[PDB]
């Protein structure tokens, strides 16, 4: 009998699960909650006395002994297995340092007696379930939002785009705005319960200068929401308004160049014998890729700058704000590959510097 | 010399010292707490407490289809259990029931219809055959599935992801090229359809806004006057080519406070400002810049002429001898049910081509870009597109301009 766990790392949300899944039977966010340790969803109900923690920021790990909380958090509870009796695929962003990599199996095989695990780049695989194994990818959940170029597998090193706009970061830009329509969102509860409005509504136009001139010259695009309060609020030309950041670097001063801007220059950046199929295959992961109306919104603005001659397909998967914990099932539920782990073993002889070979 | 547990212990993987040189150790004290803690107890724990577990290991199963045989490069091996990655659990043959028994599920997700109807993917060498021969089947007329049978040289010693390229890029080679430009077919023509109509309509309608557009026309009139006033003699002109638009902004006034298509612009809006309406328009013609109108037309010519062809297989050859047909593939009994309404917005779109090309070329003829010229064909456009906006940008310019000329003026 046999079974293999996989569990992808993030900013805002861990995302965790079995082999062979459509989905994480486990989902929750990377917090901790420690006084002045109770980690996951049950650390807002626990809010001022435990001051709250986010080992990973911007993709990258940074309080070990938090994010080490997680992971066994996330066994133990959320999924119920305790470690040994599994092999267990863990994620990284790309260009996560070396030290890291082994600081993270480390307190695996140190830690749990994981039998054996693998690190996986966060772009590749979500670019895996979206059948390809080639061409640029948009992971871009909530901290950190990267431009991943591919090949077989195989990322560009040096043509992959980093950019530090996501998730919480618009959550920002909208209680901006609410309040500048006079709103309760300060507080904190009334924070969480309000990047929601994001999450269950919020889509994006195809031009500003062709749909703010509906609320601005008309009346049409307001909507409402139930606060656990009960007073409803009516959103008006919210839903899209942010989301245009990632367009629209600067709505938060953010002098940055923009999301479709940088699929584009960072290809650029990797050789043009490649191009036809990077733009033919824009696979885009989780997050802030998947608000209702930037699938082709991007497509526009992307065939803009691009080429007219260039083929352009860009996909968008059922649901990508998975799309690397799924690929993550795959290439482990794929057996066959079973040749890409490290046994205990293997690291009892050599320790660390081996999860990198 | 040093003391020893009697099970194995939790190591701790550090980078030795080398040289001990002029260190602190080599002055042995290490030596010391060595079998000092071993006899003051400490260690006798120590070595209980860090007692290095047992290590389970399992799978197996899934790991054994590696000592299997496998003529297929890691690449596509890899590249099949990442798109058949949903019939993961499904055994080798569950699984190509499914496919050739084309279910509502297979067939709905296009990530595994074009998958398995890639080039890269059906296309087999003599080279590769060969490696399959041993293992292949004819189903020359066979009806069921216990028929057929001469496994010769068994199948089972290939890889999982061995086996399927055999029982379905091999076996029923043949005719799976034209069984999947089939299936395909069904399967997109839909939309494959209403894309490309509209893909024409934002041409057809925005073609439409050249074609009568009273305004335009008169605009570039405008420009050929005060042309022939300003070109001399041998520089009068009874009408130009749009190639003339680009160089209009060069022509700088005196004081080169002014972009000749300034005064253009200033001019109309001041004597006939019943005109800047070609500015709202001739938007349609802006939705449709980068289109790359000559292999708009082909895509469609792809359409059709795809369907004419999965018709001339259903009848004259491969999608014909439902003998060969793996006794299960449920091709037939999905093509035909589409394959007739199909081919008629196949017959369809060709029309509304004709209507449009032809017409397309005749506002071309027009302005006098030969129908014929690859480029006017299709660079067409970006120079109305380039005209309109280095024009909506006069305009502002000139809109501005005009309010710093009123402020200095009153102040
Ligand atoms: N259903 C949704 N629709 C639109 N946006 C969402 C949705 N869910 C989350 N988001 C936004 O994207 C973020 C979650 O994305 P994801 O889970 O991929 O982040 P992540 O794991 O932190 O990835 P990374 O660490 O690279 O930032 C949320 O914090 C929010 O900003
Ligand atoms: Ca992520």
């Amino acid at each position: 009998e046999t079974t293999a766990l996989v569990c992808d790392n993030g900013s805002g949300l861990v995302k965790a699960g079995f082999a062979g899944d459509d989905a994480p039977r486990a989902v929750f966010p990377s917090i901790v909650g420690r006084p002045r340790s109770y980690v996951g969803d049950e650390a807002q109900s626990k809010r001022g006395i435990l001051t709250l923690k986010y080992p990973i920021e911007h993709g990258i790990i940074t309080n070990w002994d938090d994010m080490e909380k997680i992971w066994h958090h996330t066994f133990y509870n959320e999924l119920r297995v305790a470690p040994e009796e599994h092999p267990t695929l863990l994620t990284e962003a790309p260009l996560n340092p070396k030290a890291n990599r082994e600081k993270m199996t480390q307190i695996m095989f140190e830690t749990f007696n994981v039998p054996a695990m693998y690190v996986a780049i966060q772009a590749v695989l979500s670019l895996y379930a979206s059948g390809r194994t080639t061409g640029i990818v948009l992971d871009s959940g909530d901290g950190v939002t990267h431009n991943v170029p591919i090949y077989e597998g195989y990322a560009l090193p040096h043509a992959i785009m980093r950019l530090d706009l996501a998730g919480r970061d618009l959550t920002d830009y909208l209680m901006k705005i609410l309040t500048e329509r006079g709103y309760s969102f300060v507080t904190t509860a009334e924070r969480e319960i309000v990047r929601d409005i994001k999450e269950k509504l919020c889509y994006v136009a195809l031009d500003f200068e062709n749909e703010m001139a509906t609320a601005a010259s008309s009346s049409s695009l307001e909507k409402s929401y139930e606060l656990p309060d009960g007073q409803v609020i009516t959103i008006g030309n919210e839903r899209f308004r942010c989301p245009e950041t990632l367009f629209q670097p600067s709505f938060i001063g953010m002098e940055s160049a923009g999301i479709h801007e940088t699929t584009y220059n960072s290809i650029m950046k990797c050789d043009i014998d490649i191009r036809k199929d990077l733009y033919a295959n824009n696979v885009m992961s989780g997050g802030t890729t998947m608000y209702p109306g930037i699938a082709d919104r991007m497509q526009k603005e992307i065939t803009a700058l691009a080429p007219s001659t260039m083929k352009i397909k860009i996909i968008a998967p059922p649901e990508r704000k998975y799309s690397v914990w799924i690929g993550g099932s795959i290439l482990a539920s794929l057996s066959t590959f079973q040749q890409m782990w490290i046994t205990k073993q293997e690291y009892d002889e050599a320790g660390p510097s081996i999860v990198h070979r | 010399k040093y003391p020893r547990p009697h099970k194995k212990l939790k190591q701790l993987h550090w980078e030795k010292l080398d040289c001990t040189d002029n260190s602190i150790w080599g002055t042995g004290k290490a030596e010391k707490f060595a079998d000092d803690l071993y006899e003051k107890g400490v260690l006798a724990d120590l070595e209980k407490a860090f007692a290095a577990r047992e290590i389970k290991s399992l799978a197996s199963k899934r790991k054994e289809d590696l000592q299997k045989i496998t003529f297929l490069s890691r690449d596509i091996s890899q590249q099949f259990g990442i798109n058949l990655h949903m019939y993961s659990s499904l055994s080798v043959a569950d699984l190509v029931k499914k496919i050739l028994n084309c279910d509502r599920d297979f067939l709905q997700t296009p990530s595994v219809v074009e998958f398995l109807s890639k080039s890269e993917i059906i296309e087999v060498s003599v080279n590769l055959a060969r490696n399959y021969a041993p293992y292949s089947t004819d189903w020359e007329g066979v009806r069921n599935l216990e028929d057929a049978k001469p496994p010769e040289k068994d199948p089972n010693d290939l890889q999982r992801a061995d086996q399927i390229y055999l029982q379905l890029m091999v076996n029923l080679e043949s005719y799976w090229g034209s069984r999947m430009r089939a299936l395909t077919v069904v399967t997109s023509y839909e939309r494959e359809y209403n894309e490309l109509l509209a893909k024409l309509r934002k041409v057809d309608k925005a073609v439409s806004a050249l074609q009568e557009s009273d305004n335009l026309r008169n605009v570039f009139n405008v420009i050929l006057a005060v042309g022939n006033f300003m070109n001399d003699t041998s520089k009068q002109a009874q009408g130009f080519k749009l190639s003339t638009l680009q160089r209009l902004t060069f022509i700088k006034d005196t004081t080169n406070s002014m972009t000749f298509l300034n005064y253009v612009e200033k001019i109309v809006r001041l004597n006939y400002p019943s005109f800047n309406d070609f500015l709202s328009e001739l938007e349609p013609v802006l939705d449709v810049v980068k289109v790359s109108i000559e292999q708009l037309v082909n895509d469609c010519k792809d359409f059709s002429q795809s369907i004419v062809n999965v018709e001339r297989s259903v009848e004259i050859g491969n999608l014909s001898d439902s003998s060969k047909f793996h006794p299960l593939d449920k091709v037939l009994i999905k093509t035909l049910p589409v394959l007739p309404e199909a081919r008629k917005k196949g017959d369809l779109l060709e029309d509304e081509v004709k209507l449009t090309i032809m017409e397309f070329e005749s506002l071309m003829h027009t302005y006098g870009e030969d129908s014929g010229d690859k480029f006017a064909k299709i660079s067409f456009f970006k120079k109305f597109a380039d005209f309109i906006n280095e024009y909506k940008k006069a305009q502002a310019q000139n809109l501005a301009a005009e309010e710093e000329e009123r402020l200095y003026i009153k102040h």
